[PDB]
RNA sequence: GGACCUGGCGGUGCUUCAUAUCCCUCUAGAGGAGCCUGUUCUGUAAUCGAUAAACCCCGAUCAACCUCACCACCUCUUGCUCAGCCUAUAUACCGCCAUCUUCAGCAAACCCUGAUGAAGGCUACAAAGUAAGCGCAAGUACCCACGUAAAGACGUUAGGUCAAGGUGUAGCCCAUGAGGUGGCAAGAAAUGGGCUACAUUUUCUACCCCAGAAAACUACGAUAGCCCUUAUGAAACUUAAGGGUCGAAGGUGGAUUUAGC
């Protein structure tokens, strides 16, 4: 016998969660759960997660960027990888007739999908979208190739192609996610009513660094008025009073309306950007709504996201690089 | 303890400064640090010295 | 060889879920997990891991915990407190009604920090 | 290798 | 105040009570320096004489 | 037990010349008007010139005090940018994190 | 390549603990202030004195508690008052730490003129964070 | 807020390895903590310059060094006071002759500030850091009275003063006859030491040393000083010696305070209390004098008037114990968390006494259920439990048939120090062994038990021959059977022979159920071959029993026959 | 200065000069070798030069009975407290030299021949 | 010497490429002038380091004294330090970094193929690869999910730094250490980077965009020279600001070359 330098130690190994551990990782919850609720005195019975995080948050105040690195006190369920338990019993025998696979969920998921195709041949878009491969991997627990996301999908529209009934919909629909479909319509405004009874909208632009705030008039002859003055004084520069006629003329409405507006900040173009902006939001109010979307469509009623570039260290400017000396 | 308060947040103040990243020359090489300071104000009124 | 010493359980083990918590933590102190009867974790964890438990956990130790001052021990405290306190005289109604009684008011300053001056 | 290469319990509360 | 620091925590190693790694390593090179000869002169008895 | 003969000598000159700050402020008064005549300001400069050497304060460097690099140093920490960003990187220099926007 | 308070990849065999596996770029997104104190806020004074101080009680502890700190000191000030927040061993017998706690807190308190305080948090291990 | 019954004082250092698990431990680690602190003062005054450099603001006098050091180098007057207020008694000794030789005038003030040091301390040395009767024969105080060339009041007061205190008895009463002869006049603080050397100087009767005393208070009363608190109380304290006889006089001295207007302190009832807390059977009088002494003290908020008034509360709780009144506990208890009178309790000597007999008392004349509301509530929060008390504790569960816990209390036992008691083990496990139980409690006892036996076989004194008693060793065993593991129990058969420890009659007669249920006949044997190894008489009876009950081999007969040669 | 000392890891890490070009290659061979060794190893918390006798940290806390007092080893008591450390150093340091040789192979140089010992035990507690 | 494998290389084949990029294409520049500043060279009794990409307004977010490490002279010797050394060695190192990286790979534990040779290990209607780590990715900061930061492994250049500090080894200890006084820090030049210009989309004034004049030897053009004030300082021909005087080269710059989506 000899010694020879040993292949590493086992508690450098992964962590595997015994179903045990996890049984008495919910007993402490629970228990955890009570204290926690006596310490804000609160009902222990009607004590909720969303109670739970607020008092964490509160006992254990934490300023760090990244959420998943703050204070938590979860169910077990919700804070341990959900590795499946021993997928055998004492015997050593698997639970499911496809473990020997490797991917016994994929491939009891793509059996299934499998059978009910030829079930049907005996008997025999926008709303929402497929799910992807990250939640794929969850409802089955299993890790996934990209192939074998695609051979699942392909399987899933050879299943809608034909005539399933309602029993093979709700399953179809366990893998459709609902899109954040939040349609582009544009909101608009309430209309108020001042002390005069004269009906009007209020709303807001950014440009740059310049904000406006413009109060836009149901009727008027055309006037606008740009910190209390007209605003050809206040933009003598031709182009940034055609930028306030944009809106109204896109829409046939000059001499329509009476504008109020206040603009700070940014210079004289960032302000006459600012002020069509919010003097188009706030117009939107009094137009059809498929003006409303010819509007969106040219570009009337969207924040303009450029904006100025940081200078970095050891170059000239936000993208202009010193010279690179004479070799 | 029946007194009126009133909370707001003042803008927050970010200082940024630059300092080499290299003991030695390689002068277009920086590190940056920056002290963020908070605010937060509690606004009361009517209350007696005691 | 004599017997090493063993640590003794946990005292979290003994407190019971209707205890008096402000009695545990009657003033600010640092986080004790052998005292804070709470399963809570902290610090970003690793691939297919879960955040370091309280035991050991410097994270939890660098945070200025409120566990001295839970609402119940607020509500405990001010209840002691009120009798220190004195009535703002009613008449004082607005800040017009203030300015005509008294007009001349006196700001100053003063300044929390923390060290030894 | 051959030269030799050597570079060579029980808990109480209360312990005493 | 460096002499301050410097005598305190030279006065706390001498009780015993302030383990300075740095001195101990400082102090192992220089008994390793004499066996190996390369001791420091008195002063007056340098190698120029 | 300062970290260099510099950082001793700058230790001294902090010294004297807190100890004729106000000898000199007193003396520079006396210069800095067009008030006095020149016969009591030509020898108002004359003895601020005999003053020791080491008590002008503009001979004092502003040196890291736990390297006494006497360039690259944060006043407000009074260190030296290799110093300061050694503490900094580890978490010990409270509220300091390094910057990106 | 960076270099500064990077515990640079081995063989998977090296413990480190959760602070020395985060490098720089993570202070304030990760990981926390190992003190915390007013000096650096705006318009705030003393950071100079409060940094020194900081230096200083690191290198007292780590020679006052030799082998017996597990992690960094977290230290906090609040009013006058030092806290010193230290993760160590059970190593040393009991009797010992608490000689060196009231040693500790007596002369510190007299060096920098403030009630300071010791809090020990006792580990039976380094705690690990990852193998790199 | 109010004391965390979960925690332990809050002295210690809130952690489970640094937490004290011992009366011991309790008193080792404080005395740890502040030697530490001690050594840092020691290093602070030893080496000052390291900490005198003041940054807080405002400053903190408490926290610079100390200066023991006279600064004064000259030889006068204004230099020897100097040396008197930091208290060298040496160094003034020694300046004050130098003074005197050279012919300089010291003043009396000062010479009497003299006396007081030296007559205090007896011409030693205070206790410092680092570097029978005590009244020395040979000693400066009375030399340089004699040289003292005008002698006042004050300097005859301080010379009796430091004889009594030194137990210079006899010395003091000559002293304080010259101060008479001189036409002179004591005060209340010089009388009161020589009540003290009147009771002490000799041994006599009650009646002649009650008779000097009543001439020293008559003296005080022709010299027009008034007694103070201490004046009784010295009284008292000075009778305690006579006890029965001193039993009414001393009552007629607390009715005297009461009338001239000098309140009782807790100490004048603890003298009180001990004077006729003689051994003896103390209903016939000691019981109305405690109840009397509660209601005069109920709901009274008490403050610091003699030294002696930290041991009045385990005085009156070791009456409660000997009386077995539990109500009256609980009013002397009451009376301890009435305002700020916890602090009255004592050092942690009469800290622990107070609460072991206290304690002591509740398991026995209280309900179960209110018993283990105050186990919960002083252990470990209050004290740390004696063996004994953890020994009366179980005595309860007993009495209140309440044995499910018992598994508990060893839990708690050894969080407490008591793992390798003797006397505890031996009483956990005769209760939980001495009668049957239903499955679900036997099962638990057999854990317990087995935690025991782990005990017994890692103690401290293994670096000694294990002793295992033969209480324990029947108990353990027992235990196992009636749980079902059998398989431990048999094992343990060995140490029987191994230790020469006798088996008890039930274990044996157990073991045979046991086996009849396994029908193992080689068990049975062996049950029947341990016996015949101590030649018990149930053996033979048994004998009989294993012959019919199991089917027996011819080995197995034999075997039974070479045992029936030895019978 | 007090504030330019740096741990004995530190220390160790330079002096040893383990990473480097030198050590990338091979490029520098180590004939003449600097050795770690650990200096806090013998080293007992509370003994120093000066031989104060702390009670609780290097002297026991109770002497029958009563707690002890700061103290001071004399002179002479003291000076035998450093030469026992001075020869238990060396004792140490003797006892490292010396260790068991393996019988060689084949050949001196050769690794054919040498036993390496059964292998290692198996995952699932099999043993060879 | 035979066969084969790997690497390197081919004035080697084919194929697809670079997205502010290899070339053309787009915009503004550099290369010409003056000035500022670095370097080189030369000079001087008078530092050092960086020095192809990856040095050259670089260590310095900074040198009139100080800083300072240099030179000359003078002085001290257990020396601010239980001494000191900016002495040699970055080819002994830690520390902090450059570089490819405007990369996507690296290192382990196993398994299988080749007869158990050096070696090799992918096919999705799948044929031997796989459970983990590091980097990328994700996440986070900034105004978003975009962008920009930050991040960016292993390895490459014994790349840079012993003069941030620390330190291995070697060397000095009346001197290679410490202190004081004064002094150098220039220009025959060459070259890098930058600034200001050569003007009419300009110059001056008012105004901050509906004006009036200027507009070639009294125009445009110096932040240079000279002179005088003021600021800072103990100290200013010297540093900075202002005024006065002066009104030069320059008339949009060959090869070549930088940056930007
Ligand atoms: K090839
Ligand atoms: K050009
Ligand atoms: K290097
Ligand atoms: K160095
Ligand atoms: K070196
Ligand atoms: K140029
Ligand atoms: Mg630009
Ligand atoms: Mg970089
Ligand atoms: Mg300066
Ligand atoms: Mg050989
Ligand atoms: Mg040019
Ligand atoms: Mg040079
Ligand atoms: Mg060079
Ligand atoms: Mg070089
Ligand atoms: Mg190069
Ligand atoms: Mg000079
Ligand atoms: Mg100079
Ligand atoms: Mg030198
Ligand atoms: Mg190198
Ligand atoms: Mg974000
Ligand atoms: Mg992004
Ligand atoms: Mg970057
Ligand atoms: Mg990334
Ligand atoms: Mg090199
Ligand atoms: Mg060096
Ligand atoms: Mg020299
Ligand atoms: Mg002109
Ligand atoms: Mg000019
Ligand atoms: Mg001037």
């Amino acid at each position: 016998a000899f010694v020879i330098p040993k292949k590493n130690v086992p508690t450098s190994k992964r962590e595997t969660y015994t179903e045990d551990f996890i049984k008495k990782q919910i007993e402490e919850f629970n228990i955890g759960k009570r204290h926690l609720a006596n310490m804000m005195g609160e009902d222990p019975e009607t004590f909720t997660q969303e109670d739970i995080d607020r008092a964490i948050a509160y006992l254990f105040p934490s300023g760090l960027f990244e959420k998943r690195a703050r204070p938590v006190m979860k169910h077990p369920e919700q804070i341990f990888p959900r590795q499946r338990a021993i997928q055998w019993g004492e015997d050593g025998r698997p639970f499911h007739y496809l473990f020997y696979t490797g991917k016994q969920s994929y491939y009891s998921l793509m059996h299934d999908v499998y059978g009910m195709l030829l079930n049907l041949e005996k008997h025999q878009v926008i709303g929402s979208r497929w799910l992807i491969k990250e939640e794929l991997e969850e409802m089955l627990v299993e890790k996934l190739s990209d192939l074998d996301y695609m051979q699942f999908i392909r399987l899933l529209e050879k299943l809608l192609t034909s005539q399933c009934g309602a029993a093979e919909e709700e399953f179809v629909q366990r893998f459709r996610r609902s899109v954040t479909l939040e349609s582009k319509k544009q909101l608009i405004e309430p209309v108020q009513y001042d002390e005069q009874g004269m009906a009007f909208s209020k709303s807001e632009g950014k440009r740059k660094t310049a904000k406006a705030e413009a109060i836009v008039y149901k009727h008027g002859s055309g006037r606008i008025k740009v910190n209390g003055i007209d605003y050809q004084l206040y933009f003598p520069i031709t182009q940034d009073r055609e930028q306030l006629m944009f809106p109204f003329h896109f829409v046939d409405r000059l001499g329509k309306h009476d504008v109020t507006c206040t603009v700070s900040g940014g210079g004289r173009s960032a302000q006459a950007g600012a002020i069509r902006l919010a003097m188009a939001k706030a117009l939107c109010s009094f137009v059809t709504e498929d003006e409303v979307e010819w509007m969106r469509q040219a570009g009337l009623l969207t924040t303009d996201p450029r904006v100025r570039e940081r200078k970095k260290p050891g170059q000239e400017g936000a993208r202009r690089k010193f010279t690179w000396k004479k070799r | 303890l029946g007194i009126s308060i009133k909370v707001h947040e003042p803008p927050r103040k970010i200082e940024r400064f630059t300092l080499l990243q290299s003991v030695h020359i390689y002068k277009k090489h920086r590190v940056q640090y920056e002290m963020r300071t908070l605010y937060r104000c509690l606004e009361l009124e009517h209350l007696t010295g005691s | 060889r004599p017997p090493r010493r063993k640590a003794l359980p946990p005292r979290t083990e003994k407190m019971a879920v209707d205890q008096d918590w402000p009695s545990v933590y009657p003033v600010a102190a640092p986080f004790k997990p052998s005292a804070v009867p709470l399963p809570v974790r902290m610090g970003y964890p690793v691939k297919k891991g879960v955040p370091m438990a309280k035991e050991g956990n410097l994270e939890l130790l660098k945070i200025p915990n409120f566990l001295h001052l839970t609402p119940v021990a607020i509500k405990k405290h001010c209840e002691a407190l009120k009798d220190f306190c004195t009535e703002w005289p009613a008449a004082l109604d607005s800040d017009e009604k203030c300015e005509k009684h008294f007009p001349i008011e006196i700001d100053s300053t003063d300044y929390v920090s923390s060290g030894p001056s | 290798y051959l030269s030799g290469e050597e570079v060579e319990e029980y808990e109480c509360y209360a312990p005493d | 105040n460096h002499h301050t620091y410097a005598e305190l925590m030279q006065t706390l190693r001498f009780l015993g009570l302030y383990r300075d790694e740095h001195q101990d390593f400082m102090d192992e090179q220089k008994r390793l320096k004499k066996l190996r000869g390369k001791e420091k002169p008195k002063k007056g008895e340098g190698k120029r004489a | 037990h300062y970290v260099d003969w510099r950082m001793w000598r700058d230790v001294k000159r902090r010294k004297m010349a807190y100890e004729y700050a106000d000898e000199r402020l007193r003396i520079n008064s006396l210069r800095k008007n067009t008030i006095l005549p020149k016969i009591l300001q030509d020898v108002a400069d004359e003895e601020i010139a005999a003053l020791p050497r080491d008590s002008c304060p503009v001979r004092i460097r502003n040196r890291c005090v736990m390297t006494s690099r006497p360039r690259g140093v944060k006043r407000r920490w009074r260190l030296s940018r290799i110093v300061f960003r050694h503490l900094a990187d580890h978490g010990q220099l409270s509220g300091i994190q390094r910057a990106t926007w | 390549k960076n270099r500064a308070a990077r515990v640079r990849v081995s063989k998977g065999d090296k413990p480190v603990t959760y602070e020395e596996a985060h490098a720089p770029h993570y202070i304030a997104h990760r990981k926390g202030w190992l003190s915390l104190h007013t000096g650096n806020l705006d318009g705030e004074d003393h950071a100079a004195e409060r940094t020194v101080e900081d230096v200083f009680l690191r290198k007292f502890m780590w020679g006052t508690f030799p082998g017996c700190l597990a992690d960094q000191l977290v230290l906090k000030r609040r009013g006058n008052q030092l806290e010193i927040c230290a993760v160590v061993l059970r190593q040393l017998s009991p009797h010992k730490y608490y000689f060196l706690v009231g040693y500790s807190e007596t002369l510190l308190s007299y060096f920098y003129k403030c009630p300071v305080r010791l809090h020990l948090q006792t580990v039976p291990s380094k705690v690990v964070y990852k193998y790199l | 807020v109010n004391r965390d019954t979960t925690a332990v004082p809050y002295v210690f250092q809130d952690d489970p390895y640094l937490m004290p698990a011992s009366s011991l431990e309790s008193r080792s680690f404080l005395l740890a903590k502040k030697s530490g602190e001690n050594v840092a003062k020691f290093i602070i005054n030893s080496y000052p310059k390291y900490f005198q450099k003041d940054i807080a603001e405002p400053h903190i006098p408490c926290l610079m060094p100390e200066y023991f050091e006279p600064q004064i180098k000259d030889i006068s007057e204004a230099a020897l006071k100097e040396r008197i207020e930091l208290r060298k008694v040496k160094a003034s000794v020694d300046m004050f002759d130098q003074l005197l030789q050279a012919g300089t005038t010291v003043s009396l003030e000062t010479t009497n500030s003299l006396l007081d040091l030296l007559c205090y301390y007896g011409d030693q040395e205070p206790s410092t850091d680092y570097h029978g009767v005590t009244w020395r024969a040979k000693n400066n105080a009375e030399r340089i009275f004699s040289l003292m060339p005008e002698k006042n009041e004050h300097s005859y007061c301080t010379m009796i003063r430091g004889m009594v205190k030194h137990r210079a008895y006899e010395q003091a009463l000559n002293l304080y006859t010259e101060l008479l002869n001189n036409r002179l006049h004591a005060d209340v603080y010089t009388f009161n030491a020589l009540i003290e050397a009147t009771v002490c100087a000799i041994n006599e009767k009650f009646e002649e040393k009650w008779s000097k005393i009543l001439e020293l208070l008559r003296h005080m009363v022709a010299q027009k000083v008034k007694p103070n608190l201490q004046t009784f109380n010295t009284i008292l304290k000075c009778l305690r010696r006579f006890h029965v006889f001193a039993r009414s006089p001393a009552l007629q001295v607390l009715r005297e305070m009461k009338a001239i207007g000098i309140e009782p302190s807790l100490a004048t009832y603890h003298h009180i209390i001990r004077l006729f807390d003689q051994p003896g059977d103390p209903l016939k009088r000691s019981s109305f004098i405690i109840y009397d002494i509660m209601n005069e003290l109920m709901g009274k908020r008490f403050s610091p008037k003699d030294p002696d008034d930290d041991k009045f509360f385990q005085s009156a709780m070791s009456i409660c114990s000997s009386l077995r009144d539990l109500e009256l506990a609980y009013q002397v208890h009451g009376l301890l968390k009435t305002g700020d009178n916890w602090k009255f309790i004592g050092p942690d000597q009469h800290r622990n006494f107070y609460y072991s007999k206290f304690f002591d008392l509740i398991c026995l004349m209280e309900q179960i259920d209110v018993t283990l509301k105050w186990y919960e509530d002083l252990i470990p929060s209050a004290y740390f439990p004696h063996s004994q008390t953890m020994i009366h504790l179980l005595q309860a569960l007993d009495v209140a048939n309440r044995l499910e816990v018992i598994p508990k209390i060893w839990k708690d036992s050894k969080e407490y120090g008591h793992t390798f008691r003797s006397d505890l083990r031996e009483e956990i496990l005769m209760l939980m062994a001495r009668d049957k139980h239903p499955p679900e409690l036997q099962v638990a006892f057999a854990d317990c038990a087995a935690d025991i036996k782990s005990a017994y076989e890692s103690q401290p004194i293994r670096q000694t021959a294990q002793d295992w008693p033969a209480t324990s060793l029947n108990c353990i065993a027992i235990l196992f059977l009636r749980a079902g593991r059998t398989q431990e129990a048999w094992k343990m058969l060995g140490l029987f022979r191994k230790h020469n420890k006798i088996p008890r009659s039930e274990l044996l007669n157990e073991l045979m159920d046991s086996a009849k249920v396994s029908n193992s006949p080689s068990q049975a044997i062996e049950v029947v071959e341990l016996a015949s190894a101590f030649s018990l008489p149930i053996c033979e009876g048994l004998t009989q029993r294993v012959m019919s009950d199991f089917a027996i081999n011819q080995e197995q007969k034999e075997a039974l026959s070479n045992l029936t040669a030895l019978t | 200065s007090f504030f330019t000392k740096l741990t004995a890891d530190e220390l160790w890490k330079g002096a040893l000069a383990e990473t480097g070009a030198g050590a990338k290659k091979g490029r520098g061979k180590r004939t003449k070798k600097k050795k770690r060794k650990d200096l806090n190893r013998g080293q007992i918390i509370g003994e120093g030069r000066y031989g104060f006798l702390w009670p609780g940290l290097n002297v026991p806390l109770m002497k029958n009975g009563a707690v002890q007092t700061i103290a001071q080893r004399s002179k002479e008591e003291q000076e035998k407290v450093e030469a026992d450390m001075i020869q238990q150093r060396e004792e140490w340091d003797r006892k490292k030299k010396m260790k068991v040789k393996r019988e060689r192979g084949w050949s001196g140089n050769s690794w054919g021949g040498i036993s390496l010992g059964p292998p290692d035990p198996g995952p699932c507690g099999e043993t060879y």
